[PDB]
């Protein structure tokens, strides 16, 4: 009585390609539309908001989260693979690290720690592996900003612009031609904005669109409004209307 | 308890009391003080009786498992190494062992191998092991002689058994000898204290050169 | 229960084979490629990134090259993450040799270690193996410099030449030939470079498409000291070579 | 705090014999200056000729004996009704008696019986293991007031027949039944005078190849 | 371990020819304060056994439950079960002593004595006692706590062999334990003035009386005053 | 792969069925009780130069009192004798006396069970069954001189005499012919031989036969290389010279 | 739980797993040990084709289990590897416990009992390795040589040969061995070993590695300059049986 | 405890240990050693409690040994030092420690150096050219300060360890009648059989 599922559930295939990684990856090929940039003077994220309904909060709604206080990451893929993955990711973020070396793993370190959750998933039978990939955009202050690919395996590799989801290619030719480095944030939202009104039609808004960007302190942002000991978050994520007045800006 | 072994030309000279009491009155003179391992090898009773008992009746099961297994006899050596890595675990929770493991194998002669309960292992060619050892010693030290034969070798034996009988109240009913050849060991009976000690008395002439 | 909700793939074949481990082979050959040529006043190693583009970053250039110690190093042919798990735990593995008997792992131990965990996925457990395939970068005082490459299946053998990835088959016809049995670091990086541009389809052999490592004896630099070539010392050494081209 | 571990008395005694041997106990039970019992039965026949006391503390005794009373069930069970051998009961009750002593035994144990071979037997326990045979043995509380008695008459140790008493001497003779039971008599006679451990009954269990048979003769009560 | 903060005292015991006859105080001791005064401590385990028990009453507390527990047990595997394989006063007994000797064998033990009375119903009178210390021993006379000092040596007046057993009937043995109960009131002050008594009979079952009180009056005390407040300046 | 738990319309499970495949391509093992001893032989076969065939035999003692001759696969019957030494000989230590042949094989018996995926009644730890039958042959001091045959399955049963191998159909055909009820173990050995002889399609030397043989002044005594030899030297001209 | 089947009987009294344990064996190089009554001899391959092995960190063949004690094999590197550190603690084991050193036949009984025990219990499959081992039993100069194979099966042999074209070698060796007259000098019996091993290993004289085991601890591995001697010898005696 | 002294030569590493065992007047044994070889050039001698010696010492040594056979490669002096510390610091802890204090006498066949290692049961390891554990060291350092000082030959050591025992066994009260000696250097380990002045 109970379980005895201990065969490995991911096997290899005659051509030497692993079923489930093969599947897992049409799902996000099919998912949402998801960039990322390096502006150098910044980095911005963008994802598509969505609704469920007119009706529905999109408050409660999760397509950007901060994994750590710099950084944070998007996806394309199944969205309760991202959200439970989340939540390994923050907390050996938090236990091993915040009063270890006391502060946050850099980017690299942090995208290896994801990579293995992944590939432990993969290895082992009881469960199928994650059906996700992450575009994980950061700033560590020994690393400068970063831009990573996390797959469905826990293959990486570095970018300094990407994009994944639908409708791929294209978006990363308009990227690539706009951005060579050395780039005002703000100039790298109108970019990002011009880049999906042409990759995404039927309707389109700073209203569907959920920007974040991570290239910016506030005071309020070390979390208090006294005497400096340490830096804190640069993480911010915007409001809609921030969003309508650079969709105004031209 | 005094409880001794010798190497010598024919084998090994096991000798041993036996005595119970109750207060210091000798209720019998029979108590357990050899523990026969298998017919080639003895092991004494003495420290804690129970993990002798048990651990001695216990050793002759796993050296009898060790003629099927391997096809060989066991060493005396073998025998002792196993004892001790045992005795050490369960020590700092009791557990105590006063023995020697005595035997005469073909393939290695008479071999005499002294365990105690702290893990030591210590083989030497004479040995006295008790409370009355340094008495005991001296008795069979200066009669000793490897090369000398079995019925002479006995009666000193005997008595420096005796010797240790006399001084201190924790030997003294009867005394068992016991010849531990090459084709297994020999009972050579006990021996009356009370017969025993006008004979030796009269006859060693120590401590007796001039009797007191 | 899990019999009839299962397989196993983890028996043995008609021919004495294992499926998974015969396929993980075939994963490997259409991956990246690494090299290992070991001089005996050095080691070079090249390995080369399939496909780059100025929207990946080539300016990081240990994604294939990760040090273990500072004496041995692998180059890696097969997936980032397969890679990971055998890397960390052989830099453990490394930690525990040093600990015990304050001297350094030989490379020998550690790779039969690596391997027996390999086989072990497989021999037990249902579960799969890795699927990428090392060049063991490393050193001895009894064995000189070593180069080995152990395989998924765990077999492990010596080299002073080898290849893993692909065009493997086209890498190692070229370097026989032109092997010389004893020879400095700076004639290996000239040989090296010869037979990576014709390895390399039409004009692509560039700095941001090569890692490259060499590991010198050095006189400003100590003894084994590995060099980890960031883009601008691969820059150098086309031009000087003048094969660029 | 606390310990449970005390005394309650009683006194046993075995005897083997020619062919026959004894195990004569006491039937008075106390704690102290009180009376718990003034019957009951304190040798008790376990089966297969072996009769059986644990005299010391009571409450060590029933634990030893419940563990022993299933092993005597599972034997039979595992080995197709096979009896079970006096000798090969005492090595089962040593391995009982060392299976506890990180909480520790105090009592006396005593088996007699025959063993199957016809001699009698009787044997002798340390309360933390150990057996070995004796050919009499006295037990319990008042173990060392009746074998000094027992030593002349039975066993003719530090008994010599005036003359010189020392080359003339006393010799051994096997008791019968009838004479061990007037020796058994007198020793409980005389114990219940000396001692409140004693006193109440006398229960003597003979063990022969035709039974165990039961005698009870009367004791002191106050 | 534990030492005692609560204590019950006193429950005793005695045969006749066709029953037995048990009788306690109602008691919950904090001490010298009579803090519970009521508390059970003859529980009917069915109709032909009551258990008594003296000592700790945070361990007796723990016994309670487990004696409505071993009722709940007994109906199961046949609700007609009273003489079938359950209900008997050497069930309850073996059953309290396993627990017993598992607890004091590993020094965390029940602090109480017990008292196991009842009429087997396939069988004769069952008496027997048990104690902390894993000592077990049947009489018949019994009692625990207070009462085995000083109510016991008049129980055994009437019975304490075998041969006196027929020769007691029921009003020699209620005498008896009505007597010894004036008696325990009367030395000792802990044992509470209100009382439940249990005869259990071969020929009627079951007879619980219960809430009674102790009569007789004792003012004895009255020719002695030399006084104690009556004051003269 | 194969039910564990799944039986035939008789009710007889695979697994068993499979079990008794196995033991029928073993060479012969031939046990005759008798009052006097308990003989025990095998077919141990072959003969090269390029083989110690005398160093390989396939009677194996477990204890001063009890062997085991087997037939079918080889391997296995190393597990089963692991399992019976220490049940032996933990039985030994605490009641100094022999443990029963029949007990000893309702202990294996036991733990050839497991097999498979685990139950909830018991914790399946192997794959298969054992393919291997065995006799054991002993003696204890209750039943005198006894010959048992353990098959995987389950069952055990005593006999007073019984062939289990390859060519056991024959063999117990002659078994009963030649028993009878004032059969002494010197006899008993020289039939076995007959048997032997008759059944080869070789001349039987001691590198293709072993004997053994119980008397209870030793125990379980191998007859040996040498003795075993001196019986076949003896056959062979008084068979030849019947003809 | 993974203790449940992954090897199951066959419908013939085989097992499926051990025959396919067997095949890998096969398509693998070629081990031989050929015995005097003087010495053992073994031989193994090392036929190296291509010429970038560097063949002092290339894995040899020739394990140590114990001083006077060797294993050789055929098949997967990987799982002989596992097989050959348990055999090396087993060794270890009875020196440690008995006070004595290691007498072969248990050592041989030990690397039988951990391939039986895979074949029989589950979730784990034999290994594909199938072995030699050898050597001298203490204060003793007669010759042992043991073969166990991945079934858990063991026995002894005069001479024996394994993995590919094992037929071809015993065929051979059945013609130049007697047990009656084996021989004495470590010259011809070394001279018989190489000239086997050469009809199937093609062209080595270099690519054959021998190691001659003589009582007790002399265990001394002949070289290439050596063996070529032998291979010129026997260019000479093939053309004096002409 | 157990007098147990070590001495780095210039040629040698030579180690002193107690030859006898003292049962009243007279010697019951004065066959004595204790010592295990290691490898061919690394020695370890033993003082300490006489049950928790012979259980770490063989413990230690088949270790070594499983490591020696595997790899086919005899280790360093420096590598086993480190291995005999690291298991006493992890036993230090446990409920029931080693008592023992080592002193490993080496010759480093790979640098062609000497080498001395004096180890406390504790864990501390400390390379030395003399030492001395416990109250002998009051006695002995006394001398080999001022009468020695480093460079000196296997001849010189021999006398100079002679000196030292005689001086212990009538100023100091313990008692444990003489060492027997033992040299460690390039080409193995050798018993130095006299003792009249050496």
């Amino acid at each position: 009585m109970t379980d005895r599922y201990s065969f490995s559930l991911t096997t290899f295939s005659p051509s030497g390609k692993l079923g489930q990684i093969d599947y897992a990856l049409t799902a996000v090929k099919q998912g949402v539309t998801s960039l990322g940039i390096k502006a150098t003077n910044g980095v911005v994220i963008a994802t598509e908001k969505k609704s469920s309904s007119p009706l529905a909060m999109s408050e409660t709604l999760s397509k950007v989260s901060l994994l750590t206080p710099d950084i944070g990451a998007v996806y394309s893929g199944m969205g309760p693979d991202y959200r439970v993955l989340v939540d390994k990711s923050r907390k050996v973020a938090h236990t091993s690290y915040k009063r270890i070396y006391g502060e946050y793993p850099p980017t690299k370190l942090l995208v290896s720690e994801v990579a293995k959750i992944m590939q432990e998933a993969t290895q082992s039978g009881g469960v199928r592996p994650f059906g996700v990939s992450l575009l994980i955009a950061g700033h560590d202050e020994f690393n400068g900003f970063s831009l990573y690919q996390v797959d469905p395996s826990g293959s990486y590799f570095p970018w300094k612009a990407t994009a994944i989801g639908k409708g791929s290619v294209a978006a990363k030719t308009f990227l690539e031609k706009r951005w060579n480095d050395e780039l005002e944030l703000e100039d790298a939202i109108h970019i990002a904005l011009l880049t999906l009104k042409e990759s995404v039609e039927g309707e389109f808004n700073g209203d569907t669109i959920e920007l974040a960007i991570i290239g910016d302190e506030n005071p309020d942002l070390l979390g208090y409004t006294g005497i400096p000991t340490d830096k804190g978050p640069r993480f911010r994520k915007l409001t809609s209307q921030e969003i309508n007045d650079r969709l105004e800006a031209l | 308890t005094t409880t001794l072994a010798f190497r010598f030309q024919g084998g090994i000279i096991v000798a041993v009391d036996s005595r119970a009491t109750a207060g210091n009155w000798v209720a019998s003179q029979t108590v357990k003080r050899v523990i026969e391992i298998n017919p080639f090898l003895l092991g004494t009773m003495a420290g804690g009786a129970a993990d002798c008992q048990f651990w001695e009746t216990w050793l002759g099961s796993q050296c009898r498992l060790h003629e099927l297994r391997e096809k060989e006899r066991i060493s005396v050596a073998a025998a002792s190494k196993i004892l001790s890595n045992l005795v050490y675990q369960y020590k700092g929770a009791g557990l105590s062992m006063g023995t020697m493991i005595c035997g005469y194998t073909r393939k290695e002669g008479p071999t005499i191998y002294y365990v105690d309960s702290d893990g030591t292992r210590l083989k030497g060619d004479i040995f006295c092991v008790g409370s009355g050892q340094t008495f005991a010693y001296g008795v069979l030290d200066s009669n000793y002689k490897w090369d000398l034969s079995v019925e002479d070798a006995l009666y000193l034996g005997k008595r420096s058994i005796l010797a240790a009988a006399h001084r201190d109240a924790y030997s003294g009913g009867s005394v068992n000898l016991y010849h531990v050849t090459e084709d297994g060991w020999i009972y050579h009976g006990n021996h009356d204290v009370g017969e025993l000690f006008w004979k030796v008395k009269e006859e060693e002439g120590s401590f007796n050169n001039v009797i007191g | 229960g899990s019999r009839r909700y299962d397989s196993r793939t983890t028996i043995f074949s008609p021919e004495g084979r294992l499926y998974q481990v015969e396929y993980a082979l075939e994963s490997i050959s259409h991956a990246g490629t690494a090299i290992g040529i070991m001089a005996s006043d050095g080691i070079v190693l090249a390995a080369e990134r399939k496909v780059t583009s100025t929207l990946l970053e080539q300016d990081t250039s240990t994604e294939k090259l990760y040090k273990l110690n500072d004496k041995i190093a692998v180059a890696v042919a097969g997936l980032t993450a397969d890679a990971e798990i055998l890397i960390n735990t052989a830099r453990i593995h490394a930690q525990n040799y040093l600990k015990t008997y304050n001297e350094d792992i030989p490379v020998e131990i550690l790779v039969r270690r690596l391997s027996d965990i390999k086989q072990g996925y497989t021999q037990h457990g249902g579960l799969r193996p890795f699927g990428v395939s090392f060049i063991y970068a490393g050193y001895d005082d009894r064995y000189g410099y070593q180069l080995y490459t152990s395989n998924p299946s765990g077999n492990y053998t010596g080299w002073k030449a080898i290849s893993v990835g692909a065009n493997t088959s086209a890498a190692q016809t070229l370097l026989q030939m032109d092997y010389k049995d004893d020879m400095k670091v700076d004639d290996a990086i000239e040989l090296a470079l010869k037979t990576l541009s014709k390895t390399t389809d039409s004009s692509a052999l560039t700095y941001d498409r090569l890692e490259f490592a060499t590991i010198r004896k050095g006189a400003n630099d100590g003894e084994v000291y590995q060099k980890i070539f960031k883009p601008q010392e691969i820059k150098d050494i086309l031009v000087k070579t003048g094969i660029t081209k | 705090q606390f310990n449970p571990y005390g005394d309650n008395g009683g006194t046993i005694l075995g005897i083997a014999g020619e062919d026959f041997a004894v195990l004569a106990g006491d039937t008075r039970n106390i704690t102290d200056y009180s009376i718990n019992s003034r019957y009951e039965p304190k040798v008790f026949d376990c089966g297969d000729n072996i009769v059986m006391s644990a005299n010391g503390f009571a409450a060590d005794g029933d634990a030893l004996v419940k563990r022993f009373k299933n092993s005597v069930k599972w034997y039979h069970f595992d080995h197709n009704d096979k009896k079970l051998s006096i000798n090969s009961a005492a090595r089962n009750i040593q391995h009982l008696l060392y299976g506890k002593r990180f909480f520790p035994y105090y009592v006396h144990t005593i088996i007699a019986g025959l063993d199957e071979d016809g001699k009698g037997a009787v044997y002798s326990f340390d309360p933390v293991g150990s057996y070995e045979r004796e050919q009499c043995r006295a037990g319990g509380a008042a173990a060392s007031l009746i074998m000094p008695f027992l030593d002349n008459q039975v066993n003719f140790k530090n008994q010599y027949e005036p003359g010189t008493n020392g080359k003339v001497k006393k010799p051994l003779k096997y008791l019968s039944v009838e004479e061990v039971i007037k020796l058994v008599r007198d020793s409980f006679t005389s114990a219940t005078e000396r001692h409140i451990q004693v006193g109440d009954g006398l229960e003597i269990l003979i063990v022969t190849k035709d039974g165990v048979r039961k005698e009870f003769y009367e004791l002191k009560r106050d | 371990t534990q030492q005692p903060i609560v204590t019950g005292t006193s429950v005793i015991s005695m045969k006749y020819d066709n029953g037995v006859i048990i009788a306690a105080d109602n008691l919950g001791s904090y001490g010298s304060l009579l803090r519970f005064n009521g508390v059970e401590r003859l529980i009917p385990v069915g109709d032909n056994t009551v258990v008594g028990i003296s000592g700790d009453i945070s361990d007796m507390q723990h016994i309670e439950r487990l004696l409505k527990d071993l009722v709940t047990e007994n109906a199961y595997d046949n609700p007609l079960a009273d003489a079938e394989e359950a209900l008997e006063p050497s069930y309850i007994f073996e059953y309290l002593a396993t627990v017993m000797y598992q607890r004091r064998s590993k020094m965390n033990p029940l602090w109480n004595a017990i008292i196991v009375a009842g009429v087997q119903s396939n069988g004769d009178q069952f008496l027997r006692y048990v104690n902390l210390l894993g000592v077990t021993y049947s009489s018949p006379t019994l009692a625990t706590g207070f009462g085995a000092h000083m109510a016991n040596p008049l129980l055994r007046k009437v019975v304490d062999r075998e041969s006196d057993i027929p020769k007691t009937t029921v009003q020699v043995a209620e005498e008896a334990i009505v007597n010894a109960m004036r008696v325990l009131y009367y030395r000792d002050a802990r044992s509470s003035r209100n009382f439940s008594l249990a005869i259990i009979d071969k020929n009627t079952g079951l007879t619980f009386k219960k809430n009674l009180q102790v009569e007789n009056m004792k003012w004895d005390f009255a020719k002695d005053i030399k006084g104690y407040g009556t004051q003269k300046i | 792969d194969r039910g564990v738990s799944t039986f035939s319309p008789e009710g007889r499970l695979f697994q068993v069925e499979y079990s008794l495949e196995a033991i029928k391509l073993g060479s012969t093992a031939i046990g005759i009780a008798t009052k006097e001893g308990v003989v025990l032989g095998v077919e141990k076969r072959a003969t090269s130069p390029l083989l110690e065939s005398d160093s390989i035999e396939k009677i194996v003692e477990i204890d001063r009192h009890i062997g085991c001759a087997m037939s079918g696969l080889t391997a296995d019957a190393r597990s089963m004798i692991e399992h019976a030494r220490t049940a032996a000989v933990t039985h030994n230590l605490y009641y100094d006396e022999d443990i029963n042949v029949e007990s000893l094989t309702q202990s294996v018996c036991d733990l050839a069970l497991r097999f498979g995926e685990g139950a909830s009644g018991e914790e399946r730890l192997m794959s298969r069954p054992f393919g291997v039958a065995l006799l054991i042959a002993g003696h204890d001091a209750d039943d005198g001189y006894q010959l048992f045959h353990a098959e995987p399955s389950g069952t055990f049963y005593r006999y007073n005499a019984k062939a289990i191998g390859s060519g056991s159909e024959g063999a117990q055909a002659e078994l009963l012919n030649e028993w009878h009820s004032s059969l002494t173990l010197k006899e008993a050995e020289l039939l076995v031989l007959k048997i032997l002889k008759q059944v080869m399609e070789e001349k039987l030397d001691e590198n293709n036969a072993q004997l053994s043989c119980i008397t209870k002044q030793d125990g379980f005594k191998i007859y040996d290389n040498e003795k075993t030899a001196e019986l076949i030297k003896e056959l062979k001209e008084k068979e030849a010279a019947e003809s | 739980g993974y203790d449940r089947a992954l090897s199951i009987f066959s419908p013939d009294g085989h097992i499926f797993q051990v025959e396919y344990a067997l095949e890998a064996v096969k398509r693998g190089t070629c081990a031989v040990g050929v015995k005097g009554k003087n010495c053992v001899v073994l031989g193994c391959e090392r036929r190296s084709t291509l010429k970038l092995q560097d063949t002092r960190i290339t894995p040899s063949k020739v394990s140590k289990i114990d001083s006077h004690v060797v294993l050789s094999f055929s098949g997967l590197n990987a799982d002989s590897r596992i097989l050959i550190e348990k055999a090396r603690v087993e060794a270890q084991s009875h020196r440690l416990t008995l006070e004595d050193p290691v007498t072969v036949e248990y050592l041989t009984r030990y690397v039988a009992g951990v391939q039986q025990r895979y074949t029989q219990s589950g979730g784990v499959r034999p290994f594909g390795v199938s072995t030699l081992i050898a050597g001298f039993d203490p204060r003793d100069d007669e010759p042992k040589l043991y073969q166990t194979e991945p079934s858990g099966i063991y026995s002894s042999w005069s001479a024996q040969t394994i993995g590919r074209n094992s037929k071809t070698v015993r065929e051979f060796l059945e013609k130049n061995y007697d047990r009656k007259e084996p021989p004495a000098t470590v010259e011809e019996c070394v001279k018989l070993t190489v000239r086997s091993l050469l009809e199937v290993v093609q062209t080595g004289a270099k690519n054959i590695e021998i190691t001659v085991v003589k009582p007790d601890s002399d265990i001394v591995a002949l070289s290439s300059e050596e063996i070529n001697q032998y291979v010129t010898q026997i260019e000479q005696e093939k053309q004096e049986q002409q | 405890m157990d007098i147990i002294l070590g001495i780095r030569v210039q040629d040698s590493v030579i180690l002193a240990s107690s030859k006898a065992v003292t049962r009243g007047i007279s010697v019951l044994k004065d066959s004595d050693d204790k010592t295990r070889q290691l490898s061919p050039h690394t020695l370890m001698s033993f003082a300490g409690e006489a049950g928790d010696t012979v259980q770490f010492a063989e413990y230690i040594q088949a270790n070594i040994q499983l490591y020696s056979i595997r790899e086919d490669y005899e280790l360093s002096p420096q590598a086993v030092s480190s291995f005999v510390r690291q298991e006493l610091a992890k036993s230090i802890r446990s409920r029931r420690p080693y008592q023992v204090n080592v002193l490993i006498g080496g010759y480093d066949k790979k640098k062609n150096k000497p080498e001395l290692y004096q180890i406390d049961y504790l864990g501390t390891k400390v390379e030395l050219p003399y030492g001395a554990h416990g109250y002998s060291g009051f006695y002995t350092f006394s001398l080999l300060d001022h009468h020695y000082r480093p460079d000196m030959t296997t001849e010189e050591g021999l006398d100079l360890l002679k000196l030292c025992v005689q001086e212990l066994e009538k100023r100091m009260p313990m008692d444990f009648k003489g060492v027997i000696v033992k040299i460690v250097d390039k080409d193995g380990i050798r018993q130095v059989d006299d003792f009249q002045a050496q």
